[PDB]
């Protein structure tokens, strides 16, 4: 995808993972975790919302086909109110298809971002502490219990105590 | 052996893909369909009212008051008309109606009727209330529109100018409805009218119309070789109504006080049934209970109903790419 | 102690907010409006020149010349026309124009006219110049139509087949008028016309018109029982009208010669008042002066004007997302 | 944002940055300077007022509504008229609010996207001369006077000098 | 001197350029045009078959068979009309068709005609066939209409109420044709139809239509005072039309029996000459042979088109933005 | 651009990669190859591909302007008709400009993230055993011979063997 990270550097996803989109494992001493982040989830909760509200509120403005009778003298404005009635729905057709193609494109890649945005900013937080696996997990070069864990996944990890 | 944090994203069992612009059935892990395809095959009612089903009758044989259409002559109101192909009874004597499809677009397009008398021809210098084998009532004998009245000379050969005037003091403007019979021979025209040309005018404060008959055999339609042309006007509330004829008018007798505003349709359909429902969105199709901003049931619809798409899916991706499962 | 470089970008005091398809308010460096809200709310002059403000007389009025509008007969042009709904004077005789709708296209189209007398009625075989209570001048005598002529029989009982030529040799197509009397008893008629019933012609190379009257009683409109049907036509440069009448022709006098092209609009308006101002865009709630691409003033313009939009605000992102401000 | 720079790893905006979008600030022994890169500031100025144009000229190609007027008995043609202008008056209103929401969306990730490669473009040029603090700021492992800083900015650095 | 691996892309020689919404002329590697501007210049078949040119004739000079165009009284068929706007011949004989604009809609929109004889008038009791200079033979010689019949009273001064009935047993609807004479003068009227004033009525089951003469001067055209109306209808399979006149009545000879449908259009173009060519798209231009979605020659055009643009070039970008290469 | 490969840290093309859009240079002690590489550049073709098709589908639906005759009575039914062809014409002439403008803009930026993506991937597979060079070259650390190469183009380099 366009930002490298879901079925990228990041091979596949986590089956275990129910109530989010993005989070963190976590492996030390004491055992092992697996959590969605809640604040990167919520963030693109409310921005997909905010998008189909938006579809929603611009594909509902009000609109309306009275369908009309005409006599045999009358084949001219008969073929008129077809071609307004055809072209318009047509119109209409276009926007509605190109809309989903468009946003299908936008959503997936949105969310390849925030993956990737998820993953840097661990990256940057740990600093020069962790080595990077290549495969979005960080092998930590200090002891780091379950108190440092919370710490790096809640974003209060200062790099200059380790 | 370190101590270790990884990133990761969700995978699901979801069977759901969507289409973007550069790819074709993309798998995500949630998703949404736009286009409701689910209704209730029947015409509901709306917010507006019931229905009214012309099984038997077309619209202008209802105004007119075609005598198999009795049923209808009752005072009554819709939200939209269900014109059945199928019904058979239309203008009975053979001829036209002027301007048919204005007459039913103002008709239709109001909320209720109620039949109005604007004249009494038992107290006229005419035999009136002619009736023919090609208007035979639902009863069987021969009878006539209910709406119009066929005048003839009184039976010593005579037919003078007579007239009328009708004041509409009613809470809204009123379709009045008459004809012009043309008979096939000059002998039938004598005696039938007396007059071998004759004139007759309906007016009001903003129409003035004549009328001469054009006597000449048509072709054999419903038994008869003489024709009516069919006319129509409206009358404004405090307008007066004027008629003045020395033959072959079909006068006015009943008028048709509109309130109102409905959905100002007339759907010709034969298969789908009117129903027993209520409904937000009535397409020509059937009723739909959706909040999907697309359907793909009618383009004619009447209510707060999802836009026309003629397109089986388009589901928009909520969530993201679904991946093969990878352990954490 | 080590030496740093920083890279860094703007945030400023600007409170101006946008929508994204994904975000709400979302707080911006820099914005541009793309809807124009501000207008001059009166009827300002183009560069096709001022508008024809009818505070008195409908257009049709004027082109009759009905006998209180005589502030019109003069020569005139517009860029468009400015009817008030309330202007009482219309067709002073009670009775409907023909056409009415494409008679007012056709001469609001037009950027200026001329009147052009195509008869002179004193020459004639009748009395000319017949006078009305219907139809009374603005000093308050009895007076008539000033671009038709009420012809009556001559007074020893005598009105013959009167007929007249007017060549087109103008430069450009001319608008001729005419009516046809209907009056309310065969009394009326032979007092008037002489003649039970009449032939009027009106022909010209391309048109073949002619007219019978319809005698009856109509309802009393403005003190008259009688009425008169309103004709028009377009006489073409080069073209021969001819008019023929033994009785009940309001005969063409004056017609009107039509030149080049305005907006070609009929705004019915009453509260906007006619402006001393010039505008590149005048829409009909206002004149705009505005480079933006959207209005939300009217999506009735002409002249050069931005695109109709029913929306308080499209505010477009220029600048970056704004965010409280970190010291270097 | 999409980019992960602009309320990102840069955490705010710059108050003294007036002159520019985007820029540099510095610290060395000869003391401090802030200043706009006009370089990438005039890149993205360019790229907006395309666009602003383009917003302009495929909204003002030429059009009208004549208002018509109908007889008692012209209502099935006075409808169709009516419905016409509803109708494509609605088609634009979809055009002009959807092109607003999709560009403004455009633009400030567009913003975000510039500043992420002026700040990738710094950290190439530096190389392993400098150690990034994961903020926008990097920490030069070598004295760097106003020369040196100079050479940064405009795009000279050899990093093999030092 | 340690071993390398570097990551490129392709740059090449390509002066293509596209323009995207923030950038103008950005080189690109691969591109694809969008809007076809190679045409032909002629009118060809399409797959509904040959177009019709009318270089002498316009459309209804053709349905009611003006003299100077015999070539085309032979069944016919076409897929289109080219009706060049300097073909002469019309209404030989001065006067207006009602409807002419449905007329020549109903009868373009058909695929093929078959003229079908309604009536012989040698049987009638009238001198049947009359001639005018108005309408020239191309061999030269005074003729008339060959769809519509002449009709003048018998030599001995007699024009009774002559009537005939034509039955459609034909397999489609026929358009049948007739006109109505207005002499200018009284003596004239007699000296043709003896009457001074004559009933005609045409009418079958469904329309019912009478006509009286109008005497009076018209302006001169084509060497005639006298003035015909012209008048059309559709007799539907299994109709019978019925005509009654006691003179004035030019009345219905020849009949055209519709058949299918074609692209149901009247090109009005002088200078693109029909061609010997197949296409898949017709434009009033030209014909397109292009698999690219838009074309800049006509907005007009029928088969399966590329959608019209007014626009030379909309290229689209395939390949990366073009740079100057480097070495690897 | 919006991902910074193509004129960006990449800074020119190469004029031999005639048959890919991306690829690879290496040179070792046994000499020296460029080729596109297939798999990057068939994904690309695909999604262009899939894109045309969108764009010629979306413009082809069934449109047709039968011309009408009028009478000289019939100027405002004229006008009418006039005013639907005008209109709809012009509500198409700015899907079409707007699409071309639009998807240019994405494809240009699609490509460069494809670029950047090919980079990543290889510079995450060396991982620590390769120098950046900041051009878009890898210096390997150690002895890479021309199996080594094809091993790290194809994507089963193992860092942990060096
Ligand atoms: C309006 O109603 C008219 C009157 O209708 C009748 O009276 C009312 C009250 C009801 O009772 C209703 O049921 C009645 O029909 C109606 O006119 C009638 O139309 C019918 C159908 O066209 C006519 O029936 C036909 O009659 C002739 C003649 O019958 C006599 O002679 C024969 C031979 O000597 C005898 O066998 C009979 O007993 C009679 O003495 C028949 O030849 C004909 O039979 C043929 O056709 C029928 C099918 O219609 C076949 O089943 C047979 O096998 C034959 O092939 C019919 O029976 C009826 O004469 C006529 N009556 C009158 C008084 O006019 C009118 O049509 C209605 N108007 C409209 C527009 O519908
Ligand atoms: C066209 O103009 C017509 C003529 O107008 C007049 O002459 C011109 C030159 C001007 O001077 C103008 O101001 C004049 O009005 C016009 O016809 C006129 O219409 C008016 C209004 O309808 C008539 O006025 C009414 O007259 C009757 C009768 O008046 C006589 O008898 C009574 C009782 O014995 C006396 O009190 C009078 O002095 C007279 O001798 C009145 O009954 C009536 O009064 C009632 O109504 C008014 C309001 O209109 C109230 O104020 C009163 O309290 C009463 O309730 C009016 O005064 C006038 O008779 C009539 N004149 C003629 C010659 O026809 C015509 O209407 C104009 N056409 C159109 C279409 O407008
Ligand atoms: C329908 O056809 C009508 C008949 O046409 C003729 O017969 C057919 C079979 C053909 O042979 C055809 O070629 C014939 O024309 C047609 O009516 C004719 O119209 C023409 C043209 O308007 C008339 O020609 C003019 O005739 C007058 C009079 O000529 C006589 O007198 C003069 C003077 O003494 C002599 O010099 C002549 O020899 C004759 O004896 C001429 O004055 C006039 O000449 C002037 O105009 C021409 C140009 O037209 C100039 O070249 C000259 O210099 C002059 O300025 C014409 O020659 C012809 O008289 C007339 N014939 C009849 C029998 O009516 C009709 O117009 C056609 N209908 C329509 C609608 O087109
Ligand atoms: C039927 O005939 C009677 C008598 O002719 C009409 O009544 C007359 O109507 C006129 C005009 O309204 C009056 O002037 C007479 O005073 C009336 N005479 C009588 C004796 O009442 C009556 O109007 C006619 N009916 C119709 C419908 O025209
Ligand atoms: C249309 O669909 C709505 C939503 O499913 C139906 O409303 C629900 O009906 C059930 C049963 O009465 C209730 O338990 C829910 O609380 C209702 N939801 C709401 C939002 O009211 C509704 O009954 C359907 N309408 C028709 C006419 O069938
Ligand atoms: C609306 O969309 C639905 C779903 O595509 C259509 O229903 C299908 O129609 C096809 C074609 O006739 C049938 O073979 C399938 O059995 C239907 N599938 C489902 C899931 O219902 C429906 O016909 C469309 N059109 C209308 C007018 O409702
Ligand atoms: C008024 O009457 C006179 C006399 O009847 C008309 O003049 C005559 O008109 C005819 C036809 O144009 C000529 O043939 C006569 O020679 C004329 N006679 C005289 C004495 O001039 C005149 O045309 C009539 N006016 C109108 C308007 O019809
Ligand atoms: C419409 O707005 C324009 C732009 O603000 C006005 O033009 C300016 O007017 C002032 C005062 O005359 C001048 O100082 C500027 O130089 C003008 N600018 C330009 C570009 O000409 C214009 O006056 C306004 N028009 C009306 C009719 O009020
Ligand atoms: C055009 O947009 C402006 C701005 O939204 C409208 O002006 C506002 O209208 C509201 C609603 O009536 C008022 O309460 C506010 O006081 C107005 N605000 C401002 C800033 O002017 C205007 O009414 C809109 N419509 C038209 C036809 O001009
Ligand atoms: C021509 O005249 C003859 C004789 O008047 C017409 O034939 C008569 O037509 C009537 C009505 O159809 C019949 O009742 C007679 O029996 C017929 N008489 C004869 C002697 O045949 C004939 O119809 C007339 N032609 C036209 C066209 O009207
Ligand atoms: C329209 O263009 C097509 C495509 O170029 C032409 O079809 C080709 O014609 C040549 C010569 O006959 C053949 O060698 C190709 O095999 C054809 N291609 C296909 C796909 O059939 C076609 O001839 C052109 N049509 C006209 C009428 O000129
Ligand atoms: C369709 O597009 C083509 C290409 O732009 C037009 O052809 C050009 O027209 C210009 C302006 O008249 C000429 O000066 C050029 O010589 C033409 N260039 C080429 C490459 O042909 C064409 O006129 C456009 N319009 C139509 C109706 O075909
Ligand atoms: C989901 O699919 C996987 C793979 O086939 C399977 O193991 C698992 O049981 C499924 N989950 C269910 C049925 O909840
Ligand atoms: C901008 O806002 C800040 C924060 O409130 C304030 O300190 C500063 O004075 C403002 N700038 C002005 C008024 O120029
Ligand atoms: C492409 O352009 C380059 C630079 O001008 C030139 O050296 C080369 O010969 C060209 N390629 C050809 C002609 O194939």
């Amino acid at each position: 995808g366009l930002f490298g990270a879901i079925a990228g550097f990041i091979e596949g996803g986590w089956s275990g993972m129910i109530d989010g989109w993005y989070g963190f494992h976590h492996s030390n001493s004491e055992g092992t975790g697996m959590a969605a982040d809640q604040k990167s989830t919520q963030e693109a909760i409310d921005k997909i919302t905010n998008k189909v509200n938006n579809i929603v509120d611009k594909m509902n403005r009000e609109f309306e086909v009275v369908n009309h009778e005409f006599s045999e003298v009358e084949k001219r404005i008969n073929m008129i109110n077809d071609k307004i009635d055809d072209q318009i729905e047509d119109l209409w057709a276009y926007n509605a298809e190109l809309l989903v193609l468009l946003e299908n494109q936008k959503t997936l890649d949105e969310h390849d971002s925030n993956v990737k945005n998820l993953f840097d900013e661990v990256k940057r937080r740990l600093s020069t502490n962790a080595i990077d696996a290549g495969n979005g997990c960080f092998d930590i070069l200090h002891k780091c219990n379950n108190e440092c864990m919370e710490t790096i996944k809640n974003g209060t990890y200062n790099h200059k105590e380790y | 052996d370190p101590d270790r944090i990884c990133i990761g994203y969700q995978s699901n069992n979801s069977t759901d893909t969507v289409n973007t612009l550069i790819e074709q059935n993309v798998p995500v892990t949630q998703t949404m369909e736009l286009v409701e395809t689910e209704k209730h095959p029947a015409y509901c009612n709306t917010d507006l009212g019931t229905p009214l089903e012309l099984r038997d009758c077309k619209i202008e044989a209802v105004i007119y008051g075609n005598p198999k259409c009795d049923i209808h002559l009752k005072d009554q109101g819709w939200s939209y008309i269900v014109e059945r192909p199928s019904a058979p009874e239309g203008m009975c004597y053979p001829g036209s109606v002027e301007n048919l499809e204005e007459l039913r677009f103002v008709f239709s397009n109001a909320a209720s009727y109620k039949r109005i008398r604007l004249f009494d021809y038992s107290r006229w210098n005419v035999t009136s209330s002619g009736t023919s084998k090609a208007c035979n009532a639902s009863t069987g004998g021969q009878a006539f529109y209910r709406s119009i009245n066929w005048l003839t000379k009184k039976k010593p050969d005579t037919y003078d100018f007579n007239e009328g005037s009708y004041v509409n003091n009613e809470d809204g403007d009123i379709i009045f409805l008459w004809g012009i019979h043309h008979p096939p021979n000059t002998k039938e025209q004598t005696t039938l009218y007396k007059n071998a040309n004759t004139l007759s005018s309906v007016t009001t404060n903003t129409i003035n119309r004549s009328f001469q008959p054009n006597i000449g055999p048509r072709p054999l339609v419903r038994g008869q070789q003489g024709r009516m042309d069919y006319y129509w006007g409206i009358l404004k509330r405090g307008e007066t109504l004027k008629i003045r004829t020395n033959g072959n008018l079909i006068a006015p007798e009943f008028g048709y006080l509109l309130k109102g505003e409905s959905h100002g349709r007339i759907i010709q359909n034969e298969d789908i049934p009117i129903g027993n429902c209520h409904t937000k969105c009535q397409t020509y199709a059937g009723a739909i209970n959706s909040s999907k901003p697309f359907q793909n049931a009618s383009r004619h619809y009447m209510g707060e109903c999802p836009k026309y798409v003629k397109k089986a899916s388009l589901r928009l991706a909520v969530g993201l790419r679904n991946t093969p499962s990878i352990e954490p």
